[PDB]
């Protein structure tokens, strides 16, 4: 029960990690400062500047749906 | 200049200034000048420990075969019982060699700094070269401090070449004990009887 | 000017300055266009010399204890074929003063003091007669061509003083050299097929040649 | 050794030499002191 | 014109180029500036075409890399013979192999892992090996571990020779470009010198060493009293007592009385009833025939002796009215591009390894190979995975040839230009046959699952429901069983036991082989196999054909091979690259090869592998459930993935518990793959920006800037963990189940 | 064995193929067959004493086709007659 409660705390903490990261890097970040002017659910920003796949806040929600599924699983 | 491989060109880092220099560096590990001075210092204490090693392996076992002394074999000499346990014989030696080799560690790094006795400052070592400390404790006869440099280089060359024969000998005594399970004086007398057959291929 | 088994690729580099320059190179091995480490025109004539002289010491040496045993000049214990003489201890082992594994270490110690000196004269001629070697390093200097040193030791009768005489005699060395390599290769295949020494193979063929050839005997 | 020791000081070699020493140490701790669940000191 | 072109000392053997890591690439020679430099350091390490534009130095790099690979394989073989010599029970297994399991790995007793040294038999503790080395050494005639140690030190000698040759052919005498472009000589010396003389030398070993020792091993003679292999060569009467045809002594070979060699050169067929492995009189006649046939085929091409073929003259005379100027320039393709030859060689080596897998479960070449079921499952599974990886790499280097070595000026109106000219037709008709195969195999499985779920067993595709009997396979198996009587006279028995010629071979109370039935279940799973192979061909051939350009991106060849995308334009151009098609074909190779080895494991655990009791009754491992449960996905999940996984999960506390640990850790690596596959770079880059902020706060910022992995690199890491985790899952489940029930 | 059928075939298979390679009936080193099976002359570079162009390669090549064909005729007639 101790070990799976730390699994639960891992799940809530990592889902909160992706979701707080999506909510607070929603307007912009150091990779792309104008994320607010591209809307919420934009796909990417192109292969330039290293690569900007899943840069949007909707994509952090997308990656944290897997983490809520793993958490509640 | 005598060289180990008379057709080969001698290496640039081995200029013949070192004692016992015969240009033998096929792997070239002494190419760095800072690492060459460490390796010459490594070869000096290797030579003198092996000559002290060869006088405790081949000298008393020859006296054991001749019946002069009843000392055990060199392989089973550490297994014998003494007044001090062999586990705590090491930490006495480690403490005594933290002053012997640790003060030797400073001479390789900083030359001419540990040549003064700390208890009595009037006592000092009459040595100017790294690896050859001199003084009364190490050169009580004064043969290593000569005015001429050609005789001094040959005497240091005589020290190195006597050393590297023993580094072949103590390594030779290790593998002979692993292969024949017999003392190297007894391996010599077995080889002195029939040298055609009593060899490494006698199995 | 005898020329056999030649091609226009082969005569581009075999111009006749060699002793055994008969033009025989169908594969194109002494080509100077792709000269490398061991396939090059500087090592390959010198490789045929050392393989020739070891085969002339080999073809004569593998038949001499068998010929001398039939005429009665050596004891019959040493009058044995070459393969059952400690070389291959499966087909036969003869007891010398040492076992052949110790004798091999004595071999490569003396070959290592003889062929390392022969090696470094090829890479640079005359560079070995400078370091001290038993007071005899002056005679071991060699010529520019490393196959023929011709010093006071390797030419100690001085036979072949004239340049025209020595060059024509070099042709007789390689032609006797090449015949000895085919003899030792001939000695090797007869030792496996017939299983008996080469002088017995000559004596068996000289009695009944139509019943003791290669086709009848395996 | 101006460049051989530079290669020996690279990131994969020094990770192999440290973790070879690190796993070499922790295995030899786990031989003379095995099954260690509670630190007694 | 074929002759040796080398040149002396191209690069000096120095360690100053070892110290600079990115010396081969101009971009990496400036040193690191981000953490992506480390990944492009390894990504461009072997990519020799991206280093230099000179094909001569590229070919020298490839030749010395081949020698380094040969050194690595000889070090590996040295290890496996040293493990047989010192850390095995090969003499104990060789005394009696029907009760002692093959084991050649001893672990150290350190942390509780000494339970992995299990009771394999013969008074020995160790990891039970499944690599088949013990049966291979029994087929080689190896009797003692001194011979294994001699082969290990000889392999170490050859590994030092390959290292010396790799140094020699890059730093002392490296060949020039026209030496590597002599492909006629290379084929002449690979067909005759390598595969012909290699088969001839192994035929000589299997005449003198393998055959009499393995004949004495069939007689129950103890291997410590069996005469040594050179005693048959020396004492030929000892060789003649086992085969009287040796008493004639090489005179029937040169007088064409080869039928007098019928004592030891036979066309028997089938398996040895003593051991369960092929006959070595047949394996020696096989090697003598493929040697007298590869040496004939090695005298085909024109080097410099007048006779032969210029293969450009073979190609340029092969032109047809449906193609026009076909086959022209393909010699210039295959002699100026290493990737095109790599594509062909990788396709042949992968397909050949798949041939090896089928021709070893079916015709087991080694004594007691078939009855040791762990060896058979592991050898088939290993060669299927290697073959699938090599055919995906074949399509990879085909695509790299298109993006980096395909010159359109030299290829006009040939076969390759016209294949590019109708690539929409190829990919669309392949797409149609893939969708048709997907419905007509997997929807048939879904139909069987649905009517078995709905309580309609008569509405299914069973052997009792609507039958789908493979009449072509069931006829070709009868044609291969009823062959010796009329179409292949001179055969004592038939080629394989799995054809239908009877001969229930029982070795050690365990079934070696018998007639393999083919029913509705085999039809369904073979159509699954054809479907999955076709879809893997579809992604891979789409990446080869659309490597140059597409309707979407007409300048795709300028973007390269390992580029992620063009961008979010044209609706989104994600995974347009040919690399991404190799990346997806790796998953489809997982799907294809995993269903192949699953069909293999269930098909022979249900219909082949088992035991024979008295009065000729055969009890299989999972008795007869392939014909009824392998037609539904619930049977595959239930009677294969659940019933046979009841030995990988309760192996804990035993010697097979490392298979349980790697089963679970393989699930871990697979779910770790789903982190890299499903995510993208920019999220991880901004998360790393937050971590870099936390490092800036505590002044522990590295000067090498932490970066997220690249999109090509993130897909590469995801597919590497997906293949590693899933393949290790199947490896652990297979090697726990078939060791436990074997 | 001299008058046996194995010797008479293998002599005649080797002799007729060497006759074909010398008298311009078979492909050799100095004459090439095209796709139309027409003998066209070439310079392979190999020099022997034959005025026709027969070299040391062809006496090994036609000896081999004297032997590859000749083995098959002997063992073909051994299984049949
Ligand atoms: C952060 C996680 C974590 C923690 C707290 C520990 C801590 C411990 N493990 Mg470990 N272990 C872990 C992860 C962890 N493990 C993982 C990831 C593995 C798999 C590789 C193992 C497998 C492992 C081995 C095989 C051994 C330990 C042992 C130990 C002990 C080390 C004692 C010593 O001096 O060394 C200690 C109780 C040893 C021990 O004493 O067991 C109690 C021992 O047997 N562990
Ligand atoms: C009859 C001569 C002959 C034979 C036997 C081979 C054999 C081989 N070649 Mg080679 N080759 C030759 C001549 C020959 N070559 C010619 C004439 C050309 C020039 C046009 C090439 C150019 C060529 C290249 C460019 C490469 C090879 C490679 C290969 C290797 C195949 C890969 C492998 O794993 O095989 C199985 C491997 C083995 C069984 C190992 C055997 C190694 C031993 C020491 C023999 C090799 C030395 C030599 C070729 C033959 C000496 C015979 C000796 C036993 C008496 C193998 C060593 C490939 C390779 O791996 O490069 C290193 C490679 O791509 N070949
Ligand atoms: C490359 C492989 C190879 C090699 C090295 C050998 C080696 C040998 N064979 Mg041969 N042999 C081989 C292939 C091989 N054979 C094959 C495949 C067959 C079937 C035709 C045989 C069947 C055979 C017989 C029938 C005999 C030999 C014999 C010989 C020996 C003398 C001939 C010689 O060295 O030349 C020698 C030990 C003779 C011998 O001494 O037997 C040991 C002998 O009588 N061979
Ligand atoms: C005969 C074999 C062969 C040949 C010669 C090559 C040669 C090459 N490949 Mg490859 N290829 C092949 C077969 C082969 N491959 C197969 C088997 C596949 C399918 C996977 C492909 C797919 C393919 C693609 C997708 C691409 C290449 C490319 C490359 C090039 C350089 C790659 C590099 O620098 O290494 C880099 C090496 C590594 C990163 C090592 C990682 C090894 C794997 C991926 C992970 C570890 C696996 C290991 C078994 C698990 C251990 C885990 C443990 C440590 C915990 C080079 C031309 C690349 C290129 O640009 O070509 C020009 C590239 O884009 N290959
Ligand atoms: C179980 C999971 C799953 C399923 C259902 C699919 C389904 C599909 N894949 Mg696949 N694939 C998967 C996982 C999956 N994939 C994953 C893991 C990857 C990522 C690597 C891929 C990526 C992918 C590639 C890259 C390719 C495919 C393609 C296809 C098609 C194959 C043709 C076929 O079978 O048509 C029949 C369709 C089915 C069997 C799906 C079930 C439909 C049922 C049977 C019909 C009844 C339902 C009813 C109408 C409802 C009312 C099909 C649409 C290929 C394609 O599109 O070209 C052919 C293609 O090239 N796959
Ligand atoms: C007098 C001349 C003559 C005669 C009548 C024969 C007759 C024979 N030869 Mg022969 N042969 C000859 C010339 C001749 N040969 C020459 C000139 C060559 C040299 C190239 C050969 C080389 C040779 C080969 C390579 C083979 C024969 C075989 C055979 C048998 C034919 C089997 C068959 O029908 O396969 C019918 C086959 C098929 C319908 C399909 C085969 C498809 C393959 C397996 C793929 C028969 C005993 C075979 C045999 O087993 O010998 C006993 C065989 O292996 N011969
Ligand atoms: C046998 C394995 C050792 C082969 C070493 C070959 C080689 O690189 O040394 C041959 C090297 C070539 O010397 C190179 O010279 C360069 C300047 O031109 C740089 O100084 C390189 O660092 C140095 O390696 O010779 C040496 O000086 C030996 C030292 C390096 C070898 C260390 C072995 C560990
Ligand atoms: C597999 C066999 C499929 C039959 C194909 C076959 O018989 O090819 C016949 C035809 C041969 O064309 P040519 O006569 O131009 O071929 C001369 C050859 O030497 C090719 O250079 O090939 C094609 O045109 C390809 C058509 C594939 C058609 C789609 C098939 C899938
Ligand atoms: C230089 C070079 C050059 C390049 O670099 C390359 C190379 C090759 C690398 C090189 C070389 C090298 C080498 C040869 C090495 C080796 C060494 C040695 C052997 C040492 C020993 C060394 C040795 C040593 C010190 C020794 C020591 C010893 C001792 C202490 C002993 C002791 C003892 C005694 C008394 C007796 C008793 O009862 C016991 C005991 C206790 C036991
Ligand atoms: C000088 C002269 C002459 C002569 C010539 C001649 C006579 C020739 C000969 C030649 C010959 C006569 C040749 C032959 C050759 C042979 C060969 C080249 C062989 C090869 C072989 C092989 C190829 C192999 C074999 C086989 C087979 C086939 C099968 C299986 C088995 C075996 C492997 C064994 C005359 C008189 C005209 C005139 C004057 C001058
Ligand atoms: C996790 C993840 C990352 C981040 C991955 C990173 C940063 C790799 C981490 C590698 C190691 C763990 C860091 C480097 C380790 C150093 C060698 C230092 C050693 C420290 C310990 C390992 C000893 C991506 O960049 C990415 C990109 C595209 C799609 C998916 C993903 C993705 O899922
Ligand atoms: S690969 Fe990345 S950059 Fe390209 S379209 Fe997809 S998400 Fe956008």
């Amino acid at each position: 029960d101790f070990l799976v409660h730390h699994a639960i705390a891992l799940g809530l903490h990592t889902t909160t990690l992706i979701l707080v990261k999506g909510a607070l890097d929603a307007r912009g970040s150091k990779l792309m400062p104008d994320k607010k002017e591209f809307g919420y659910s934009f796909p990417c920003d192109g292969p330039g500047r290293g690569g900007t796949c899943d840069i949007s806040a909707w994509d952090a929600f997308y990656l944290a749906v897997f983490w809520m599924l793993n958490t509640i699983g | 200049r005598p060289l180990w491989f008379p057709g080969s060109q001698p290496p640039e880092w081995l200029d013949g200034s070192l004692p016992g220099d015969f240009g033998f560096d096929p792997l070239g590990l002494g190419s760095d000048p800072e690492l060459l001075k460490w390796f010459v210092q490594a070869e000096l204490v290797h030579c003198r420990w092996a000559m002290l090693g060869a006088a405790g392996i081949f000298i008393p076992e020859a006296l054991t075969k001749a019946g002069i002394l009843n000392t055990p074999s060199w392989t089973v000499a550490g297994d014998q019982q003494y007044f001090t346990d062999a586990t705590t014989l090491f930490v006495i030696e480690i403490i005594l060699f933290a002053w012997a080799e640790g003060r030797r560690w400073a001479d390789i790094i900083n030359p001419g700094c540990v040549n003064v006795d700390p208890v009595f400052p009037n006592n000092k070592l009459t040595g100017t070269d790294v690896g050859y400390p001199g003084g009364l404790w190490f050169d009580p006869l004064g043969w290593g401090q000569t005015g001429d440099a050609a005789k001094l280089k040959d005497l240091r060359t005589r020290e190195i070449k006597n050393g590297r024969l023993a580094m072949l000998a103590v390594l030779g005594a290790v593998v002979q004990a692993n292969y024949t399970h017999t003392g190297p004086i007894d391996n010599l007398l077995a080889h002195l009887a029939d040298p055609g057959h009593n060899t490494i291929f006698a199995l | 000017r005898s020329l056999i088994f030649a091609s226009k690729q082969s005569l581009s580099y075999l111009d006749g300055t060699l002793p055994g320059d008969y033009g025989f190179d169908p594969l194109g091995l002494m080509d100077p266009e792709g000269a490398g480490g061991f396939i090059d025109p500087q090592w390959l004539p010198y490789a045929e010399i050392i393989n020739g002289r070891f085969a002339m010491l080999g073809a004569a040496g593998a038949i001499a204890p068998e010929v001398l045993g039939r005429i009665g000049l050596i004891p019959q214990e040493t009058a044995i074929p070459w393969f059952q003489s400690g070389v291959i201890p499966p087909v036969g082992n003869y007891s010398y003063w040492a076992d052949p594994y110790t004798l091999f270490v004595l071999e490569m110690a003396l070959m290592g003091f003889a062929e390392h000196r022969r090696a470094q004269d090829y890479y640079k001629p005359g560079s070995m007669g400078k370091q001290y070697f038993l007071g005899l390093e002056k005679f071991l200097g060699g010529s520019g061509n490393p196959a023929y040193p011709g010093g006071p030791i390797f030419n100690f009768l001085g036979f072949g003083k004239n340049e025209k005489e020595l060059q024509e005699l070099k042709v007789k060395e390689v032609k006797n050299g090449r015949l000895a390599m085919m003899a030792v290769l001939g000695y090797f295949t007869q030792a496996i097929f017939t299983g008996v020494g080469p002088f017995q193979n000559l004596l068996d063929h000289l009695a009944d040649p139509v019943h003791n050839n290669v086709l009848t005997n395996l | 050794m101006q460049d051989v020791k530079t290669y020996l000081s690279t990131a994969p070699v020094l990770a192999t030499l440290w973790f070879g020493f690190l796993a070499g140490l922790l295995i030899e701790i786990n031989r003379f002191f095995p099954d260690a669940l509670v630190l007694p000191l | 014109e074929v002759k040796i072109m080398v040149e002396k000392d191209p690069v000096k053997t120095s360690f100053e180029k070892w110290a600079k890591p990115g010396h081969f690439s101009r971009t990496l020679a400036k040193g690191p500036n981000t953490t992506t430099w480390i990944w492009n350091l390894h990504a461009d390490a072997h990519d020799f075409d991206s280093h230099t534009n000179d094909l001569e130095e590229i070919s020298r790099k490839v030749f010395s890399a081949h020698f380094g690979q040969l050194a690595v394989i000889f070090i590996w073989l040295s290890g496996m013979y040293f493990h047989g010599a010192r850390f095995s029970n090969y003499e104990a297994w060789l005394s009696d192999p029907t009760h002692i399991k093959p084991s050649a790995q001893v672990v150290w007793p350190i942390v509780g892992q000494k339970i992995l040294n299990g009771d394999v038999g013969g008074g020995f503790q160790g990891i039970q090996i499944t690599s088949g080395f013990f049966q291979l050494w029994r087929a080689s005639g190896i009797t003692s571990e001194l011979q294994l140690y001699t082969t290990a030190i000889g392999g170490l000698i050859f590994a030092a020779l390959m290292l010396f040759a790799g140094w020699f052919h890059y730093h002392k005498a490296a060949p020039k470009l026209a030496w590597f472009q002599n492909v006629e000589s290379m084929l002449n010396h690979h067909l005759a010198g390598l595969l012909g003389l290699g088969s001839l030398a192994w035929a000589g070993h299997q005449v003198h060493v393998s055959l009499p020792i393995n004949r004495l091993l069939d007689a129950g003679v103890d291997p410590k009293e069996i005469p040594l292999p050179h005693e048959f060569i020396l004492n030929r009467d000892l060789l003649a007592q086992l085969y009287p045809s040796f008493s004639k002594g090489l005179t029937p070979f040169f007088t064409l009385n080869w039928s007098e060699y019928s004592d030891f050169l036979t066309f028997r067929g089938g398996l040895n009833p003593v051991t369960g492995g092929l006959w070595l009189t047949d394996t020696a006649h096989h090697h003598l025939a493929i040697a007298v046939l590869f040496l004939v085929a090695g005298h085909m091409y024109r080097t410099n002796f007048g006779i032969g073929h210029s293969m450009k003259e073979i190609l340029e005379a092969h032109k047809g009215p449906f193609t026009g100027e076909g086959h022209k320039g393909l010699y210039e393709i295959l002699t100026t591009s290493w990737h095109a030859q790599l594509a062909i060689n990788l396709a042949m080596l992968g397909s050949l390894t798949i041939i090896v897998a089928h021709h070893m479960y079916a015709m087991p070449p080694y004594p007691y190979l078939a009855t040791d079921y762990a060896t058979q499952l592991s050898l088939f599974t290993h060669h299927m995975w290697i073959g699938g990886f090599l055919v995906v790499g074949a399509a990879a280097h085909a695509a790299i040839f298109m993006v980096r070595d395909y010159d359109p000026t030299t290829q006009y109106n040939n076969l390759l230009d016209r294949v590019l000219r109708h690539r929409d037709a190829i990919i669309s008709h392949l797409n149609w046959v893939c969708i048709f195969l997907g419905f007509h195999s997997f929807g048939l499985y879904i139909h069987n699952d649905t009517m078995s779920a709905l309580g309609r067993p008569q509405d299914m595709f069973s052997d009792t429901a609507i039958q789908l009997q493979p009449v072509f396979a069931q006829w070709i198996q009868n044609t291969h069983a009823l062959a010796p009587s009329l179409t292949a006279p001179n055969a004592t028995a038939s080629t394989s036991l799995t054809w239908g010629g009877g001969d229930l071979v029982a070795v050690g109370g365990k079934v070696a082989l018998l007639p393999i039935p083919l029913g509705t279940a085999d039809f369904l799973v073979h159509h699954i196999h054809a479907f999955t192979i076709h879809v893997t061909v579809l992604i891979l051939l789409k990446g080869v054909l659309f490597a140059r350009s597409s309707r979407l991106i007409p300048d795709k060849a300028n973007l390269g091979f390992r580029f992620p995308c063009d961008g979010p334009g044209r609706g989104g151009t994600c995974q347009v690259s040919a690399w991404d098609h190799v990346f997806l074909g790796l998953f489809w190779m997982y799907n294809a090869i995993s269903v192949v080895i699953f069909h293999f494991s269930w098909k022979m655990q249900s219909d082949v592998w088992g035991s024979i009791s008295d009065q000729g009754v055969v009890t299989h491992i999972t008795g007869g459930n392939f014909a009824q449960s392998s037609i539904t996905i619930n049977g595959w999940l239930r009677d294969f993935l659940w019933a046979q996984a009841s030995q990988v999960i309760q192996s804990y506390g035993s010697s097979l518990s490392a298979y349980g640990l790697l089963f679970l850790g393989a699930h871990f690596v697979w779910a770790f793959s789903l982190m890299f596959l499903f995510s993208g770079r920019g999220y991880w880059q901004e998360l790393i920006e937050s971590i870099v902020w936390a490092h800036n706060k505590l002044k522990v910022a590295p000067a090498i800037q932490p970066r997220a992995l690249s999109i090509v690199q993130g897909r590469a890491v995801g597919v590497a963990h997906y293949l590693l985790g899933g393949i290790a899952t199947t490896w652990a489940f297979f090697l726990a189940r078939i060791i436990s029930v074997g | 064995y001299i008058g046996s059928s194995t010797n008479l075939i293998m002599v005649a298979s080797t002799t007729l193929m060497l006759f074909a390679g010398r008298f311009g009936l078979a492909p050799s080193a100095n004459r090439k067959s095209t796709a139309g099976l027409k003998l066209v002359d070439r310079d392979s570079g190999l020099q022997t004493g034959d005025p026709a162009g027969f070299t040391a390669t062809d006496t090994l090549a036609c000896g081999a086709m004297g032997h590859v064909i000749g083995v098959g005729i002997v063992l073909g007639l051994k299984a049949t007659a």
